[PDB]
């Protein structure tokens, strides 16, 4: 965990796939671009997907009460723009599936004044909150790992090692 | 019992739960009531994140705590 820092993600609504990239290319050995990924996300959602992933892009809220929806055929698309943003809960689970890892992700949030760094843990199965009873791996060359400070941007977490 | 669940907007959601109740299933109740799937939810209590897989007595969760229920971040 020591051995990390935040690197540098692009500047536009694709930081989530470049964040990804670029840990995966690091933990796992492979060079994919960020519209790949982003292919990889329309591939999943022409074909036949399931329940849960039409559940999800029908059903997205945020922190401040926005309340997001689109079909699945809208979607095939729209993921192929620039501009529609890639979320850990639905295109990292996608990703996941597709490279056989799990995904890291650390979230900056304030509750009642306290600052705190969650970590998040997903894979082709669902998100689950980690820490201290479901510890995130360091080690793990099938782990990649990504930040979001909280200023609406991921960075990939990067081992200063590699 | 019943416990609350405070949204960073300012809502309070009551819920019924009992001790034993894993946080997976306590994230399930939140859909049920506010359509948020699982995977989007965060829960805090006295500072800490709680882990999926572990329960709500073992974060010595009683009657009438408030959990702060916090969201998965978008960015980019």
């Amino acid at each position: 965990p020591d051995n990390f820092y935040v690197g540098q993600a692009i500047g536009n609504g694709s930081c989530f796939f470049d964040s990804f990239r670029q840990s995966l290319e690091q933990q796992t050995g492979e060079q994919v671009t960020a519209e790949k990924l982003r292919n990889d996300c329309r591939e999943f959602a022409q074909k036949n997907p399931p329940k849960w992933f039409t559940n999800a892009i029908v059903n997205s809220h945020d922190n401040n009460g926005q309340h997001r929806s689109e079909t699945v055929d809208n979607y095939t698309a729209d993921i192929m723009r620039n501009s529609r943003w890639g979320d850990p809960d639905v295109e990292g689970r996608i990703l996941c599936e597709k490279y056989k890892v799990k995904l890291h992700v650390i979230e900056n949030q304030t509750v009642d004044n306290q600052d705190l760094s969650l970590h998040e843990l997903i894979d082709n199965s669902g998100s689950k909150s980690a820490g201290e009873y479901n510890k995130v791996d360091y080690d793990d060359s099938s782990t990649v790992h990504i930040i979001n400070k909280g200023g609406l941007h991921f960075e990939p977490l990067l081992d200063r090692n590699k | 019992m019943q416990i609350f669940v405070k949204t960073l907007t300012g809502k309070t959601i009551t819920l019924e739960v009992e001790p034993s109740d894993t946080i997976e299933n306590v994230k399930a109740k939140i859909q049920d009531k506010e359509g948020i799937p699982p995977d989007q939810q965060r829960l805090i209590f006295a500072g800490k994140q709680l882990e999926d897989g572990r329960t709500l007595s073992d974060y010595n969760i009683q009657k009438e705590s408030t959990l702060h229920l916090v969201l998965r971040l978008r960015g980019x």
